[PDB]
């Protein structure tokens, strides 16, 4: 008796989803060589 | 833009004969001029004499001239002031005086050659900065 | 003190949670890595590769200077590389 | 709903961001913005 | 009945308008000293040698300056860190060429101030208080030491002291923002935090208070007069104000215990200045903010500028142009 | 009943588990100073001044006299791994005694054996143990003087010809000078107890410590408190803590005043050159330059009027002129064979310079305690090149800082020793607040 | 009973975020400034608009990456994805400063969305609407700064730059160009700002150390009931003891409260007013008695005289590469240098 997808649920994915992204990007940064 | 090879390419010796360095040996000359060079010569200029720089056009002017690889590895042997009237080895690092620059002590031919490259294809890339001090920062 | 949403700590210690995130969370972190890797992030945003900043016998900045002619200009500097 | 204890998921999470930011650190002595 | 006894008690009576206490016998008296010395000299010192360069700069009203632009002038680079009472000058004239005052002024108010926290501690004894007010108050206690004690021993000279005034406090920062790159330094970032934070936590605190206020009062009349000092019941609603707060961000980002709330309050800022003052503290010893000048280069080795390399140019303006005639050789080195 | 977060309070009254923590904490300090001198060792290059390699440690030992020639230079490193590992392994044996007495030992002493229980409220017990450490932090300072007197000596930087390791058989015992460096002003020129300036001084001072260690050890064993002293001070562990912090914040602020000025026992060879030493050598460094090119660096008129190398102090002594006036006070090795009486002798600067003081110059003015914190060397507008912060700015900076939070300790719990003592650490009786039970102030 | 009706009441329901008629303005708004920010800073140049690296993805660090200010040559273009200088495409829009307008107008949107707010959660729950109207002072603010002051120079690119590094180069050119800590009402704001944080500390100080006892516990926090009637602390010891440390102590909550509400908002706001007129080059740069002084008297200086040197270093050094479509070309000749330096 917990509903799964709610408006916290879109809140918290909605931010959680492109950092992680967004942090693997920034992770291969640092491998790059000029 | 990128360290081509027409940039890496550096006179060798008075004659005109020039020399392309590497990658890996401007590199390597930039390493090591910041580790036994930069503390005094950092960005081309002479923080203990400003009036002497590294730009090319200083260089040139000297006795031996020291715009090329030779003349460089030279003064890093034997150095001597700018109109080449007494030697400076007490005073100025180098192998001559390895013993007061301890410094000095651990350099290689090859070493001095990167030493040299670095310091002559510095001014290609950077222009005025190398040796013009902080009004270029 | 509640309004009917699962408790996060009930849901982050549950088994099922990391059954789904261990696999999104680095498919996330990976799908980044190759935006960066294949070079996409430098064509879809317009950000210079560590070689095309200057021309090669060029020091000056390719600043935009036209309000309506701005498109043309960044486009004339990117051919002047090509 | 209970089953991985609480502290796991804490150091563990933990130990994940020091790795991240430890890399970011590692990344300004290598590469780009290195200054060399 | 003794006469030193009656002395002692005296001194700690809390019957006393203003409480005494042992450390306000040195407070007293050295403040007094402080502040006259402060008065007469924005008023009436001549021009100060602040520098040693025999370049003497007007401070005082008298001499041409207004609210704005005064200020007691740091004493000569010539002295250095040695000591320069009165006693130690030729004459009164010579002690004012050279700056005495300002070490008159800093050394009495620096005791005075320090004596005002143990001052604190002193009085919440003896009503029966927690003692930790005084901890408070050592946050900008130790900012005061900075830019008047401890910059002035690392540099070697009260004449890189913050001046006392108002264009003098610019001059300061500007100087120090050439010379250490404070903007870029962590602890002085953590300053604007805590008083950025501060701020906004004063103000977020005195809206839900106010916000949750009990009616009971007319509108014509100030809802002040709702509240009698000392009354035992609180004059507001802390579960409608945590009910407002805990709905504006989310529930638990919100305090509803009070205890909790106003020891955030008072740890933020303090902590934030802490740090700030240890900013000042440690670049007092050159250990500057962060130098991320030419960090940036392209495939060639061109310098490919930041922010902080417009920063730097910014930087190296004020560099060259202070103390213009009061360097000889090329490194500013302190 | 304290929070998690002051978790530790809970030791309070468990001799026991007190005793582990602080075992095991002596472990965790041994243990730093063993794995951070290997970690310098490890990346130990000799041909590389000590200062220009982020070394803390190894100019400690160096200092001592052991690793080290003439002029500094390093002959032996093996000196270094020894303290290393020593230190190391002997943190294993703290580690050890510290996690059994934490986790296992008994809780409370006092039960087991009457010679190791204390009560905090015993005035006579506390001052025994006083005692006992006192003995021991004055053998310490003899530890040293042994080690100068009758075990190689220590690196005199003053030493003729460049600095040299120097047994030292002749330390000074006169109370005059020992004590009359306690009684020297802190301001410029004075420098209390910093200025000390040769290595007799500093093992004679010592063998003074160390005697009035050991003296004032079976003092506080043989006697308890006097009533003056019972009625003055609070008698209760947090107190004793809080005594403590106040005395060990003194003491690093000491230490960074130190490190930054002195020079003696803070060689430069090792440690780099001072702020007020390096800012002598640039005046010093152009100077040489420009009387070389013909400069008459005695009748030189600067900008502003004052001599543009050379000026005089407020006292009249002949001093380096520019910015660098503020520093006269400065003395090193390198410097002071140019001094007369009267200051720099213009004879001596015209004529009797040396290479080595030219280099050493050119060497500390380009090695200034000035540095970006991510380590770029030099004035905060200069560009990346030079890896570089000085020790002495790491080492004085780190230990303000310290010294600052160990006295906000000091105030924290000397106000809370003072407020539990009397009853009121809690809050205010709510049936018994003072205030309401005193006349109004109008 | 209709639609509208039945959409207020979805609105409005207790749920862990609360939405509301103004989650509809705020939340976009807030989601987008805030994705333009990190997205600008991780990916995207400033090259052409201002010759400078400023993401991630180029080399630069958490302290100098920006999204930058559009070129000067843009004016006070709005900048639209759709509007004639970026002409839809997405690329060519990143690289004229786009997402500096898509933040900023974003950014504004979300502060009125987020005022909203405070002011439907008020009105729901009961309270007296002080803490919105407190916030008057941060949009005030972000108003004067962002958006006022750049209209009334040039363009947007003499506007602040969104980042840490690019946010200090703003308060150095204030400097050396306004003159704006000369400024009172920079003066005001400043007493507002560090009055606060004084008040912030002194209040929770305070309270602390005048905690009544009311538990058992070396922990004082445990000891609170949100419901119980009674004041945790003591007003009367804190009034007795401000009073014989500092002379005056306050006597009343109310006011107290008001008073922290008062001070920091009042500082903001007068921040904002100065701002305005730097908006217009309307600084207040000089003391005209000075300077008619100084010109006649060679021997007359004070901190005034010397800050102002200072300014006309900052200018001369940093405004060719700070304003690099003007193509200002000094010569080192020309450069205001001090001896030696
Ligand atoms: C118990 C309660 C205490 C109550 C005491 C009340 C009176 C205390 C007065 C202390 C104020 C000290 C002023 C510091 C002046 C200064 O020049 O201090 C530095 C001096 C060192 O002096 C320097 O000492 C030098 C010594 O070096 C000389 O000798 C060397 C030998 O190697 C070298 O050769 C060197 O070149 C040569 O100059 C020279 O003498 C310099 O001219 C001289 O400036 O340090 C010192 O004496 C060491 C002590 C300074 C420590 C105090 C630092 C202040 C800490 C404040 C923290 C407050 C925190 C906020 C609280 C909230
Ligand atoms: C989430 C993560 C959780 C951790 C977060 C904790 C918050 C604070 C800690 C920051 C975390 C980042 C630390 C790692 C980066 C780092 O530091 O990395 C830096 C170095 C490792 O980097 C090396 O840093 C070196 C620094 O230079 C040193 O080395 C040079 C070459 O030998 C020269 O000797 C130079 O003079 C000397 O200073 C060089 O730059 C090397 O090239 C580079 O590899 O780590 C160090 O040093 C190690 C230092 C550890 C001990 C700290 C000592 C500092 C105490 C002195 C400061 C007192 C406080 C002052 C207040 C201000
Ligand atoms: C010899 C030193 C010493 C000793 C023995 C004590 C001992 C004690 N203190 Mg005191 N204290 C000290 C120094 C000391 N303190 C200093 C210098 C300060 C000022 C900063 C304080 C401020 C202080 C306060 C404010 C309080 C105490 C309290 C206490 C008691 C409980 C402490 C506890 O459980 O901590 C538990 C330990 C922690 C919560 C961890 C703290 C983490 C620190 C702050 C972060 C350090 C991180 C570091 C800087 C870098 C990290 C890098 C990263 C990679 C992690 C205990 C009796 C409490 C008390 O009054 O009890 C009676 C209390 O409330 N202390
Ligand atoms: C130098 C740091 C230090 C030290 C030595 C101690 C020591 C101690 N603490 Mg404190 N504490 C500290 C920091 C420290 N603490 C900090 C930072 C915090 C805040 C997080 C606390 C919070 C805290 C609380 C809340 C309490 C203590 C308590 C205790 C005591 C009993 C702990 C116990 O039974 O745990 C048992 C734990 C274990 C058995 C887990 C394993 C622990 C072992 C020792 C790890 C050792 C690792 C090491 C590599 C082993 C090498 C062995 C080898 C040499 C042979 C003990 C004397 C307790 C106390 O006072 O008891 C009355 C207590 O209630 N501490
Ligand atoms: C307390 C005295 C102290 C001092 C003066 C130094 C000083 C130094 N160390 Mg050491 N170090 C210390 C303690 C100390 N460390 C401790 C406790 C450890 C164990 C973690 C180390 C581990 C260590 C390593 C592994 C290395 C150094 C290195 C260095 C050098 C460069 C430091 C740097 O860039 O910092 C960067 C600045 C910071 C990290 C800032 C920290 C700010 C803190 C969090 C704020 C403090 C809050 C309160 C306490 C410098 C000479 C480096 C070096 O050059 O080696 C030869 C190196 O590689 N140190
Ligand atoms: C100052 C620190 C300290 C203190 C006060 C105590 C006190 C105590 N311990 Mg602990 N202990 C310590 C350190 C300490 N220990 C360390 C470091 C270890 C690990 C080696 C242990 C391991 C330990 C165990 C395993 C046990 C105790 C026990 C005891 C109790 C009785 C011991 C006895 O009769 O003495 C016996 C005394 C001696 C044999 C004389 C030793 C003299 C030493 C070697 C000279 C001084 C060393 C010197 C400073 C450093 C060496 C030089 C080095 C620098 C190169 C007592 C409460 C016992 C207990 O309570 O159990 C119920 C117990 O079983 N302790
Ligand atoms: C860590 C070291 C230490 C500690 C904590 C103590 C602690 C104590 N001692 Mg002991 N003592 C020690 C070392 C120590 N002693 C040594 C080594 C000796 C040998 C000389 C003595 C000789 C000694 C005697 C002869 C007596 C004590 C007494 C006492 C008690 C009262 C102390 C007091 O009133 O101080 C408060 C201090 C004062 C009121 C006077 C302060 C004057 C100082 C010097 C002024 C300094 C000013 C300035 C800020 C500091 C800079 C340095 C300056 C000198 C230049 C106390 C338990 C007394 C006692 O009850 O004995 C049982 C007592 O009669 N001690
Ligand atoms: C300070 C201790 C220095 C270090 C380290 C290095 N150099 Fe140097 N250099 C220094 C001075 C004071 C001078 C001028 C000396 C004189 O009287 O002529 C120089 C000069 C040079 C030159 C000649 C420049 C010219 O315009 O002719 C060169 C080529 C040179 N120095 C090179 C050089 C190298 C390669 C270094 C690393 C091994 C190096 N210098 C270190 C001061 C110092
Ligand atoms: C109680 C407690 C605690 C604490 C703990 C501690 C603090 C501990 C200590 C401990 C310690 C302090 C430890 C130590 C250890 C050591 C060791 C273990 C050693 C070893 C060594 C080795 C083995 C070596 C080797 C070598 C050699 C010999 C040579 C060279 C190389 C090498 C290095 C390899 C805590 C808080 C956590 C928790 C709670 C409780
Ligand atoms: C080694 C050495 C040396 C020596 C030294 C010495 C000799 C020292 C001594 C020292 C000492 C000898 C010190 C002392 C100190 C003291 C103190 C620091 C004090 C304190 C006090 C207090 C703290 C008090 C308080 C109080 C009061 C006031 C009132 C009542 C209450 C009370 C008690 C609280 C020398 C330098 C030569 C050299 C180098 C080395
Ligand atoms: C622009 C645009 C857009 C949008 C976008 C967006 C919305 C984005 C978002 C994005 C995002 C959303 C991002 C994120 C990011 C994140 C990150 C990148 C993070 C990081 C962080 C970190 C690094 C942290 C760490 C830490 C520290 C440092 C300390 C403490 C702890 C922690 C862990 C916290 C669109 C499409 C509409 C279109 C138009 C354009
Ligand atoms: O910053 Mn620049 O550095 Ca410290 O001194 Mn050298 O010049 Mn002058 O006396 Mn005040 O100021
Ligand atoms: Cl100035
Ligand atoms: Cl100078
Ligand atoms: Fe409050």
């Amino acid at each position: 008796s917990y509903p799964i997808f709610t408006v916290r649920w879109v809140a918290v994915h909605t931010l959680a989803v492109p950092t992680i992204f967004f942090l693997g990007a920034i992770a291969a940064m640092q491998f790059i060589q000029r | 833009a990128e360290l081509t090879p027409e940039v890496l390419t550096v006179p060798l010796n008075s004659e005109g004969k020039t020399i392309t360095l590497t990658e890996k040996q401007y590199l390597e000359g930039k390493r090591l001029f910041q580790y036994a060079c930069a503390s005094c010569h950092v960005g081309g200029i002479t923080k203990t004499n400003p009036s002497l720089d590294l730009r090319t056009e200083t260089l040139a002017l000297a006795t031996p001239p020291r715009d090329n690889i030779e003349g460089l590895v030279d003064y890093m042997k034997n150095p001597t002031t700018y109109d080449g009237e007494q030697e400076i080895a007490e005073v100025h690092p180098s192998l001559r005086s390895a013993d007061i620059f301890p410094k000095m002590r651990n350099l290689t031919e090859k070493d001095l050659v990167a030493i040299a490259g670095h310091i002559l294809v510095e001014p290609k890339i950077l222009g005025d900065k190398w040796g013009g001090g902080k009004v270029y920062y | 003190g509640t309004t009917g949403e699962r408790p996060f700590s009930d849901i982050i210690t549950s088994v099922r949670y990391w059954v789904i995130h261990s696999i999104t969370i680095p498919a996330l972190f990976i799908a980044g890595w190759l935006f960066v890797s294949t070079g996409l992030a430098y064509d879809v945003f317009g950000t210079p590769r560590p070689d095309s900043y200057y021309a090669q016998e060029q020091r000056s900045i390719p600043l935009v200077t036209d309000r309506f002619e701005a498109k043309q200009q960044v486009e004339t500097f990117l051919e002047q590389l090509k | 709903g209970g089953r991985i204890p609480l502290w796991i998921v804490a150091t563990v999470a933990g130990m994940g961001v020091i790795v991240i930011v430890g890399l970011f650190f590692y990344g300004a002595y290598a590469g780009l913005g290195s200054s060399l | 009945a003794n006469l030193w006894e009656r002395f002692c008690n005296w001194v700690t009576s809390t019957d006393n308008r203003l409480y005494v206490g042992w450390f306000g016998v040195i407070m007293i008296p050295t403040l007094l000293a402080a502040t006259i010395c402060f008065v007469i000299a924005f008023i009436a010192a001549p021009p100060v040698d602040i520098d040693g360069i025999r370049e003497p700069v007007s401070g005082s009203l008298l001499y041409g300056n207004n609210i704005i632009t005064g200020a007691v002038v740091p004493s000569s680079n010539a002295i250095g860190l040695h000591f320069y009472p009165i006693w130690e000058a030729a004459s009164l004239d010579e002690w004012l060429y050279n700056g005495g005052p300002y070490q008159l002024i800093i050394f009495h108010f620096l005791l005075g101030a320090s004596c005002y926290m143990g001052r604190q501690w002193e009085l919440s004894y003896r009503l029966g208080m927690r003692p930790w007010i005084c901890v408070a108050y050592s946050a900008p206690l130790a900012s005061a030491f900075a830019v008047f004690l401890i910059y002035p021993i690392g540099q070697g000279s009260f004449s890189d002291g913050m001046p006392l005034g108002i264009s003098g406090t610019f001059n300061f920062m500007i100087v120090f923002q050439a010379e250490h790159n404070i903007l870029m330094h962590p602890f002085h970032q953590l300053g604007v935090a805590g008083v950025f934070g501060g701020a906004l936590f004063c103000a977020m605190h005195g809206s839900l208070v106010t916000s949750s206020l009990i009616r009971e009062t007319t509108e014509t009349e100030s809802a002040n007069y709702g509240y009698k000092f000392g009354q035992e019941e609180e004059t507001y609603n802390i579960v409608a104000a945590h009910g407002y707060f805990g709905r504006l961000i989310f529930q638990y980002a919100s305090f509803n215990n009070s205890r909790s709330l106003h020891f955030f309050l008072a740890a933020w800022p303090v902590v934030g200045v802490w740090f700030t003052a240890l900013g000042i503290s440690t670049m007092a010893f050159n250990l500057n903010g962060f130098n991320f000048n030419h960090s940036v280069i392209d495939a060639k080795g061109n310098v490919i500028n930041t922010w902080a390399d417009i920063i730097n140019r910014a930087n190296l303006g004020m560099e060259v142009m202070h103390e213009r005639n009061a360097h000889n050789f090329p490194l500013d080195l302190a | 009943g304290f929070a998690w977060w002051a978790g530790n309070a809970r030791l309070i009254n468990l001799s026991g588990k007190l005793l582990g923590a602080h075992v095991a904490h002596a472990g965790l300090i041994v243990f730093w100073a063993g794995a951070m001198t290997l970690f310098e060792l490890a990346h130990f290059i000799p041909e590389k001044p000590m200062y220009e390699q982020g070394l803390i440690l190894i100019p400690h030992i160096a200092t001592l006299g052991w690793g080290v020639g003439p002029g500094g230079e390093v002959v032996d490193t093996f000196p270094f791994f020894v303290v290393g590992v020593v230190h190391l392994i002997s943190s294993a044996v703290l580690g050890f005694g510290g996690v059994y007495h934490a986790i296992r030992g008994p809780e409370t002493l006092e039960e087991y054996s009457s010679f190791f229980g204390y009560d905090w409220k015993d005035k006579n017990k506390m001052t025994t143990i006083l005692g006992f450490h006192l003995i021991v932090l004055g053998i310490g300072a003899l530890l040293l003087v042994a080690k100068a007197m009758f075990f190689g000596g220590l690196y005199d930087t003053w030493a003729p010809g460049g600095g040299d390791v120097r047994v030292i058989t002749n330390p000074t015992l006169d109370p005059r000078v020992i004590f009359g460096y306690l009684l020297k002003s802190p301001f410029g020129g004075e420098g209390w107890i910093v200025s000390v300036n040769n290595l007799e001084d500093v093992v004679g001072g010592h063998i003074w410590i160390g005697l009035i260690c050991i003296a004032g050890g079976i003092w506080h064993i043989l006697t308890t408190p006097f009533g003056w002293a019972r009625r003055a001070f609070i008698w209760s562990g947090e107190a004793y803590l809080s005594y403590s912090l106040g005395a060990l914040s003194m003491m690093g602020f000491i230490a960074t005043c130190f490190v930054w000025f002195n020079n003696t026992v803070y060689p430069s060879e090792f440690y780099g050159p001072t702020g007020p030493e390096a800012s002598q050598a640039q005046a010093m460094t152009f100077l040489i330059r420009d009387q070389k090119l013909g400069a008459n660096v005695g009748s030189a008129q600067g900008p502003t009027g004052l001599g543009k190398y050379l000026m005089r102090s407020p006292t009249g002594e002949i001093i380096f002129g520019g910015e660098t006036m503020r520093f006269w006070d400065f003395r090193g090795p390198w410097l002071e064979p140019l001094r007369g009486p009267n200051g720099l002798d213009l004879n001596k600067i015209k004529n009797d310079i040396q290479p080595w003081q030219e280099r050493r110059a050119a060497e500390y003015m380009t090695h200034a305690p000035l540095g970006s914190l991510n380590s770029v060397g030099g004035v905060a507008t200069e560009i990346n090149s030079v890896n570089f912060v000085s020790p002495r700015s790491w080492l004085a900076t780190s230990h303000f800082v310290l010294a600052f939070f160990f006295l906000v300790g000091h105030l924290w719990h000397a106000g809370r020793a003072r407020a539990a003592a009397a009853g009121f650490e809690k809050g205010i009786d709510r049936e018994s607040e003072p205030v309401l039970s005193m006349p109004s102030l109008d | 009973r209709g639609w509208f009706d039945i959409l207020d009441d979805w609105l409005k329901r207790d749920r862990f975020v609360f939405v509301g008629w103004s989650g509809i303005l705020l939340f976009p708004c807030a989601y987008l400034a805030l994705g333009g920010w990190l997205t600008g800073t991780t990916f995207v140049t400033s090259w052409y608009t201002h010759g400078l690296a400023s993401s991630y993805l180029e080399g630069c660090n958490f302290l100098t990456v920006a999204v930058s200010t559009p070129a000067n040559s843009m004016g006070h273009s709005l900048l639209l994805l759709w509007g004639p200088e970026a002409q839809g495409d997405f690329t060519r829009w990143c690289q004229l400063g786009g997402l500096w307008t898509f933040i900023a107008l974003h950014g504004a949107f979300g502060l009125i969305g987020f005022m909203l707010r405070q002011f439907e959660i008020a009105r729901l729950v009961g309270v007296r609407p002080y803490n919105a109207i407190a916030f008057s002072a941060p949009i005030a603010v972000f108003v004067s700064v962002f958006l006022i002051y750049p209209l009334g120079q040039s363009s947007w690119f003499f506007a602040p730059s969104f980042g840490v590094a690019a946010i200090f180069r703003f308060l150095l050119f204030f400097q050396g160009f306004h003159n704006w800590t000369l400024n009172p009402f920079h003066m005001m704001g400043v007493a507002g700002v560090l009055g606060g944080a004084l008040l912030c500390a002194i209040h929770g100080a305070t309270v602390e150390n005048t905690l009544f006892q009311d538990g058992e516990g070396a922990s004082t926090f445990r000891a609170f009931n949100p419901t119980q009637a009674e004041e945790t602390y003591s007003m009367v010891t804190a009034n007795r003891f401000w009073s014989q440390i500092f002379g005056i102590a306050f006597s009343n909550k109310r006011w107290l409260h008001f008073f922290m509400l008062f001070v920091p908002v009042t500082g903001l706001w007068m921040s904002a007013i100065g701002v305005v007129g730097l908006a217009l080059n309307l600084r207040s740069y000089d003391f005209i008695s000075q300077e008619i002084r100084a010109a006649e008297d060679p021997e007359f200086e004070t901190f005034y005289t010397k800050n102002l040197l200072l300014n006309e270093g900052i200018r001369a050094w940093m405004a060719p590469q700070d304003q690099p479509h003007e193509n200002f070309v000094f010569p080192e000749e020309v450069l205001p240098r001090g001896n030696a330096l």
